């Protein structure tokens, strides 16, 4: 989450970071509750106070909300104790941002994305975009190992395939600053264009990419002035499922078809319609891909026909728990690599190695009944250098 | 989500008098104040609205409803409009010697039905939980106490919260207004220093209020008294008609007219 | 009375 | 015919969409496949006349799939709808048009009806045609002037082969007619039958006797129904209707005299006018009309009787306005097929409530009897209350380590004795049998393995019936289990998917199975079906358990066995472990006993 990526930050970026236009703004909205009107009142101190009043300024019920908060506004740093005012930029940027100092766009936003979806699975049709792909194979959802044949898609791949639109684009987005930071790109700049959009080379290389993901659209042959989409800032299902396995999808966009074919077995395929089977062939595939039984349930779940939605659950239990059955069965034999111990002497020996892998974490797995245990080979290195030792 | 409603009383009277006699405290500065409150309240979240209604001695008018100085567009024009009207307000008005006590009932009946109007408009999928600020700044008139009460009664069955802030003075009306309806009373005698006693007592929202140290309610004297006097009262003698409480037993109640019998 | 048993009122995979 | 970079065939470039796709609630896909909206509002009409051109494959919840066949449209034929008044309608049902070939399919079929039709008359079989080209151009072939014995053109053809000819007509693109005008019919007297005011024909009932009686003259066809939806009385109710000497045909002894009690109880006709040709005892077969047999009687071809033999012959002398067949999954089978041909009747009804089988020989029903007229919907008899909810489920066993170590060394198929009988099972069936009584619940325990039965039985101490058992010792423990509150609980082997008429029981668990048998599972899945007197749909009353070990072959069979039932709708919910086991007691909890049990399967041999 947003509130995750500014906590791992430090003091020196997070103070610069607090930009006078928007992020005092961006980063208010996230205190979830009460921090909010703690910045309120001493956003108008030049004078800090104790802690106690802070400690005592919330009843007894309810107190861990208090903590909780002034340990989340802790890590941001927004204050300090001084000896609890706030910092001197925050509190002038946070009062110059306190009286101081579309239809056609959602639809670009969605086919863009939708050709991306396209382009990251293997469709013969699709976008072309070196500095896409190279970034999609860099995020760690794609690999190609070899420039002229078209890039393959990785087990995390398919995983991002089935998230949702919110969570896919928010991810791919952090992957993207994460990324930007690699490649050079200055996190801050790029970072507060973010929080300005909610409300130099580096910029408009950023707005390219921001305008290749279709977030943007600057809509007069790549002018100053920029329209974000609904998806910059930040719908009915139509799958039905029966109790024999089979789903009826009313899906035009080639997209939905196959991500359904990703983990079911495609039968017939109407002009406003598609019949598929989930099969034990079609789910395993999936599992070996990399899916788990997860995705594909809340996958089905939220690309729900309105049909289904009166029944509870939307989802018939059969299916279900077919689906987790056939995932299970594939990890029924659990591999961990290790190393195994025999003809220990004395067992006094054995429990002492036994303690100190424990100690070290090193032990995966002991039987003081048989008089061994097994140990990964990075840990193998420690106890034989322990065992040398005597 | 919140809608909340700033009830100024802004009496031209009052103020003016305060303007006279050159007193540090200024009916600008408290329009300032409102104006921050109000900016403070929509910065929350997005979802949370608010309005603002002028009192005056003839009518109560609302108040409300690019990045010249690198400013939020939207508080951008909640400052200008604001600042507009309530000049344009207070530059324009007829004088009636008659009629000089501010008007506060007529206001929060505006307000209710403002609110009213917003919650069947508004989606319900998300819940509004309304609030008034009323801020008064003069004296309550004697003759408004029955349409004061009515509004009252209206606001307890509708579920919004009478957040009273009277300074200056002590209206008894107001406090007993606010009690009714579980509203916050606040009578800050620091008026220069008013707006952090907004940004503590007042601005949190009823969600949060009960989870939070707020100043003690402050005691309510539910008073009685007979319409002969206006003075304390502990027994009254009402009729079935009236519903008035009197100063003692009489053969009738002049209110009434009814043949009452003896017994 | 006469309630359905646990193992089929709800699912006893673990999931 | 297009194959997309799926598996899914493409239709693109195939069929149009209508403009008013949503206000249209039907699929046609060119192989003929249907797939029709249980939520429109015109379901029950988009039913009815789906169910009348077409015949379900799979019927679940939210869209049921249908399939329409060459014998499906002749079905619709004789019950009046004409190739427009059938594709008219497809066409304004349709939200994505007809394809041209099922438009050509559907015309074609129906053109294709009523050419030739087969009438017998005084014992002879005539081929007439009032158009005498189909005849000319039919007698192309040598098999039909080796088969005839040595406008309105008929010749006579011979007794036995009757059915190498319809199955040749079949393919030759000229379905024969059995129309049986018993309206005007006045060589064969009409029957002193009647239907008394006491029987009650339930709705769904009547629209398949109307489907049979699609005009005056009945049709011979299949009706599939429930057991408990009440067949036998539907039966009865056809053969009133007809008014004309009746041959009904059970498989076993327990059937001729549940239908002889049927047609007692349903039918006016006086007791003396029934008799029961069976070996065991008989009536006066040729004294009175209407008769109750068995196919292995009448297909009998070792020595007769001479009893039997006279009265044989005068059933093959005689002419029979109605034959019923229940079970007719069985009619292929050589000897009961031989029955088809050995006697004459002019429709032959066929009554049955699991209509599947393995060999691909139940498409020889639709020319042995006829096409399949009417296919009761299970899921819409359950909501309507006719027939018990079910709670389908399938308990999921893990096998011991021991038993999966000789199971899986041993590649010769003691498998079938072994995963039967494994330790996990027995304390499974035993907690869910002990949680069951606690609950006053009805108990019919099933096991296609008498050995493991046997040893099961013994263990619970419980009445083990099978094969050889003693019908003495059969009907008192069948008369203790209905009567006597001690005992809730009958282990019934294969004998009891047969034909019984055993008393409504709350749970049905099945320890083993024969095999990937469809017919196996829905008989003794329909023997809990029984409506209570006033049970609720959604109170799930009835519960059906089907064991299974994991990891087994017994998972496959299972699998292959629940495809009928899943068809019809019902979802098997998987059951891998059960609450309650490991506090309650139960056999088997240490490893000698299992120990001992491994040894006596080892030396079962
Ligand atoms: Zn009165």
């Amino acid at each position: 989450n947003l509130q995750e990526f500014l906590g791992g930050l430090s003091p020196g970026v997070l103070d610069r970071l607090y930009g006078h236009p928007a992020t005092c703004l961006a980063v208010f909205r996230e205190l979830p509750s009460l921090a909010k009107n703690w910045v309120m009142r001493m956003l108008f101190l030049e004078q800090p106070l104790p802690q106690a009043a802070v400690a005592l300024w919330v009843k007894k019920e309810f107190s861990k909300a208090q903590e909780e908060s002034t340990g989340l506004l802790s890590g941001l740093r927004i204050w300090h104790t001084q000896l609890l005012i706030l910092n001197p930029i925050f509190r002038q940027n946070l009062r110059i941002a306190l009286l101081g100092g579309v239809p056609s766009l959602d639809k670009y936003a969605e086919e863009r994305w939708e050709v991306v979806l396209h382009f990251m699975v293997g469709s013969p049709s699709a976008a072309v975009s070196q500095d896409l792909a190279q970034l999609l194979s860099q995020a760690g959802l794609m690999k190609s190992t070899e420039p002229g044949e078209p890039p393959c898609i990785t087990s995390a791949g398919f995983q991002f395939l089935l998230l949702d639109t919110p969570a896919q684009l928010w991810y791919f987005m952090l992957q993207y600053l994460q990324t930007a930071q690699s490649r050079g790109m200055d996190l801050v700049e790029i970072l507060s264009f973010l929080f300005q959009l909610s409300f130099s080379d580096s910029l408009l290389n950023f707005l390219q990419h921001l305008r290749e993901f279709g977030l943007v659209f600057q809509r007069k042959r790549k002018s100053r002035r920029y329209y974000p989409t609904r998806l910059a800032i930040n719908q009915p299902g139509f799958i039905v499922v029966e109790t024999n396995y089979r789903l009826y999808a009313y899906t035009e966009s080639e997209l939905q078809i196959a991500l359904i074919a990703l983990f079911s077995e495609m039968l017939y395929r109407f002009p406003n319609m598609v019949v598929a089977q989930v099969t034990r062939e079609s789910v395993q595939q999936a599992i070996a891909s990399g899916i788990t039984a997860q995705q594909i349930i809340h996958f089905l779940r939220t690309r729900a026909h309105p049909v289904m939605l009166k029944q509870t659950p939307v989802l018939p239990p059969t299916i279900t728990d077919q689906i987790r059955l056939w995932e299970l069965e594939r990890d029924r034999l659990r591999f961990t690599e290790g190393v195994l111990y025999n003809q220990f002497l004395s067992q006094v020996d054995f429990e002492l190695l036994l303690a100190h892998a424990r100690e070290l974490g090193v032990l995966v797995f002991e039987n003081s009944a048989k008089r061994l245990m097994v140990v990964t080979p990075a840990g193998h290195s420690d106890v034989k250098r322990f065992w040398k030792r005597q | 989500l919140n809608l909340l409603v700033i009830v100024v009383d802004a009496n031209p009277i009052w103020w003016g008098k305060q303007a006279l006699k050159e007193s540090q405290f200024t009916l600008s500065k408290c329009i300032d104040a409102v104006m921050v409150l109000g900016n403070s309240h929509l910065f929350m979240n997005r979802s949370n609205k608010l309005a603002v209604i002028a009192s005056h001695i003839q009518e109560s008018r609302f108040l409300y409803p690019g990045s010249k100085d690198g400013k939020y567009e939207l508080l951008t024009s909640a400052n200008e409009v604001i600042v507009e009207e309530i000049k344009d307000l207070m530059t324009k008005s007829d004088i009636k010697g008659q009629h000089t006590e501010t008007l506060l009932a007529g206001s929060l009946a505006k307000a209710l039905c403002y609110i009213h109007r917003m919650n069947k408009e508004v989606k319900d999928n998300q819940e509004m939980k309304s609030r008034i600020l009323v801020i008064k700044a003069a004296e309550d008139s004697a003759l408004q106490y029955m349409n004061f009460m009515n509004v009252i009664f209206a606001a307890q069955k509708q579920n919004i919260l009478i957040d009273a802030c009277v300074l200056d003075s002590d209206s008894g009306l107001l406090q007993q207004a606010c009690d009714i309806t579980g509203g916050l009373y606040l009578k800050v005698p620091q008026m220069p220093s008013l707006l952090q006693y907004l940004l503590w007592v007042f601005l949190p929202d009823q969600d949060q209020r009960s989870q939070l140290i707020l100043p003690p309610p402050v005691h309510v004297d539910y008073r009685a008294a007979c319409f002969c006097h206006r003075n304390l009262i502990e027994i009254g003698y009402v009729c079935s008609v009236c519903l008035s409480i009197f100063c003692n037993f009489s053969p009738i109640c002049t209110t009434c007219e009814t043949a009452f019998k003896i017994s | 009375a006469k309630e359905r048993p646990i193992w089929l009122r709800e699912s006893t995979v673990q999931g | 015919t297009k194959v997309d970079e799926y598996g899914a065939k493409d239709y693109r470039l195939q069929m149009p969409l209508k403009d008013d796709h949503t206000s249209r609630p039907l699929w046609v896909a060119p192989d003929g496949h249907i797939f029709l909206e249980a939520f429109s509002p015109v379901y029950k009409y988009a039913q009815d006349f789906l169910v009348a051109i077409a015949e379900p494959v799979c019927r679940p919840t939210h869209v049921h799939e249908y399939k329409l066949t060459a014998y499906s449209l002749y079905a619709a034929v004789s019950v009046g709808l004409q190739t427009s008044d059938i594709t008219e309608y497809l066409r304004k049902l349709s939200k994505t048009g007809v394809p041209d070939g099922i438009m050509q399919f559907i015309k074609l079929c129906t053109v294709s009806y009523g050419k030739v039709k087969l009438v017998l008359k005084h014992n002879r079989y005539f081929v007439e045609s009032c158009h005498p080209d189909v005849i000319q151009h039919l007698l192309q072939d040598p098999v039909i002037r080796e088969c005839r014995l040595r406008q309105t053109v008929s010749f006579e053809v011979k007794q036995e082969m009757i059915e190498e000819l319809q199955k040749r007509c079949i393919h030759l693109e000229y379905p024969l007619l059995a129309e049986y005008d018993f309206r005007n019919d006045s060589v064969n007297p009409d029957i002193n039958i009647d239907l008394k005011p006491t029987a009650v024909l339930r709705p769904y009932q009547e629209k398949s006797l109307r489907k049979m009686f699609g005009n005056g003259r009945a049709r011979s066809g299949v009706i599939v129904l429930p057991c408990g939806a009440g067949k036998s009385l539907v039966g009865v109710t056809a053969a009133c209707t007809v008014r004309k000497r009746c041959l009904v045909l059970g498989n076993s002894a327990v059937s001729v005299e549940q239908w002889k009690a049927q047609f007692k109880m349903w039918s006016t006709i006086d007791d003396s006018q029934i008799c029961r040709f069976t070996s065991d005892a008989k009536d006066k077969p040729i004294g009175c009309s209407v008769a109750i047999s068995t196919y292995s009687m009448l297909g009998h071809t070792t020595k007769r009787s001479w009893e039997a033999e006279r009265v044989m012959e005068w059933l093959k002398t005689q002419e029979w306005g109605l034959m019923i067949l229940d079970e007719v999954h069985t009619i292929p089978a050589k000897m009961f097929r031989r029955v088809l041909t050995i006697v004459q009747a002019h429709c032959k009804l066929g009554l049955t409530a699991t209509l599947v089988r393995e060999d691909d020989k139940i498409v020889d029903l639709n020319f042995l009897i006829g096409p399949k007229l009417y296919e009761a919907n299970w899921m819409e008899l359950q909501n309507n209350g006719y027939i018990a909810k079910v709670q389908c489920a399938e308990v999921w066993c893990p096998m011991s380590p021991e038993f999966y170590r000789e199971y899986v060394a041993i590649k010769t198929k003691k498998r079938i004795l072994l995963y039967t009988m494994n330790p996990n099972k027995f304390r499974a069936c035993q907690f869910l049998i002990k949680f069951h009584e606690r609950r006053n619940d009805k108990i019919i325990v099933f096991a296609d393995n008498v050995f493991a039965l046997k040893e099961y039985a013994i263990r619970l101490n419980k009445p083990y019936i099978y094969g050889p058992t003693s019908q003495g010792e059969r009907m008192q423990i069948l008369q203790n289990f209905k009567h006597n509150p001690k005992i809730n609980t009958i282990f019934i082997s294969k004998v009891g998917d047969t034909s019984f008429d055993l008393p409504e029981a709350n749970v049905l668990i099945q320890i083993s199975s024969h095999g990937g048998s469809r017919r196996q599972e829905a008989q003794r899945l329909g023997r809990v079906l029984r409506a209570k007197k006033g049970m609720v749909a959604e109170e799930y009353n009835a519960f059906f358990y089907s064991l299974v070990s994991q990891d087994t072959q017994e998972m496959a069979y299972s699998t292959k066995r629940q495809r009928f039932l899943v068809d019809q709708g019902y979802s098997f919910k998987v059951i891998t472990k059960l609450a309650g086991m490991e506090e309650e007691d139960l056999a088997f909890s240490t490893k000698e006993e299992q120990q001992q049990l491994l040894q006596k399967v080892l030396a079962a041999t």
